[PDB]
């Protein structure tokens, strides 16, 4: 997911 | 005495030495040239190892002193702001320490935009600031901590841990006790970001360049090589590296003027001093 | 132009 990093 | 003036004046001889050889001349290949068009140094004495340069229109620098990985680069002039927080997405950047005064920042002559204590657009990039925890440092000299959210069509969204010192003016050093709180300050946010990265599985752990703490002053010479020398220090894989060592690794990895003011040295040499740590190389 |  685009934001998985967060 | 090792740490006597005896030592100190030589080292100061050797590093001295280090800096002219390392002067920057006319279009030097050692260092990194502008790509025609816009400015890429804050100051024209202030260059970019070519060699170990992270962007071709940053004024920044991979540095590894021991085994400590980092990087080292100028305060970025408005214009590089979108590859500053591109590189900063691309780095998995684990903490980002600011030693700019806010004084500084908040002088409009000296174009140094506020990009870490408001939201913004840069280009193709937004950019969302929270506040976070505030640490204190001692002698009154305060850590402002930030979260900086990086987003951009068709790249992964990316946050990343800001340390500001606001009080620690150009041209200074703070205390030893100020620096070694602020260089294990700075680690230990390091420490837990990375894990995250870990725990994730991300690719970047298998990136020499990347995961790399980001640290910058103005010019990214003086107070930032004053912290970079203590986090060195502060990392129990580099027993026996010398001050000589730390220096020597600084200068020839960014450019000749690491480490400016007399009293920055000093505060690396007590440091050293505490830790029974060699000045010099036999 | 010159920080020193």
């Amino acid at each position: 997911d685009a934001d998985e990093y967060l | 005495s090792p740490y006597g003036p005896e030592a100190r004046a030589e080292l100061s001889s050797r590093l001295t030495t280090l800096r002219n050889t390392l002067a920057p001349a006319t279009n030097d290949p050692r260092y990194l040239q502008a790509c025609g068009g816009e400015k890429l140094n804050r100051f024209r004495d202030i260059q970019c190892r070519r060699q170990t340069a992270v962007r071709a229109d940053l004024n920044a620098n991979y540095i590894q002193v021991g085994n400590t990985r980092t990087i080292a680069c100028q305060y970025p002039l408005q214009s590089q702001l979108e590859s500053h927080f591109r590189m900063l997405a691309e780095n998995r950047t684990p903490v980002l320490a600011v030693l700019a005064s806010s004084s500084e920042i908040a002088n409009q002559r000296f174009g140094m935009p506020d990009y870490f204590r408001q939201s913004g657009t840069y280009g193709s990039i937004t950019v969302e600031s929270k506040m976070t925890q505030q640490v204190g440092l001692g002698d009154g000299i305060m850590a402002d901590m930030y979260t900086l959210t990086i987003r951009e069509a068709g790249q992964k969204t990316i946050s990343v841990p800001v340390v500001h010192v606001g009080n620690w003016p150009d041209q200074t050093a703070v205390s030893s006790e100020v620096t070694k709180a602020l260089a294990s300050l700075v680690d230990q946010t390091a420490e837990t970001k990375r894990n995250m990265y870990e725990s994730k599985g991300s690719s970047a752990v298998a990136d020499d360049s990347k995961l790399r703490p980001v640290i910058h002053c103005r010019a990214g010479v003086g107070r930032t090589a004053q912290l970079i020398g203590a986090m060195c220090m502060n990392d129990s894989r580099n027993s026996q590296l010398s001050v000589e060592d730390m220096v020597s690794q600084m200068r020839v990895q960014r450019n000749g003027i690491m480490v400016q003011k007399d009293e920055q040295l000093d505060v690396l040499i007590k440091l050293a001093e505490g830790q029974g740590r060699p000045l010099l190389n036999s």
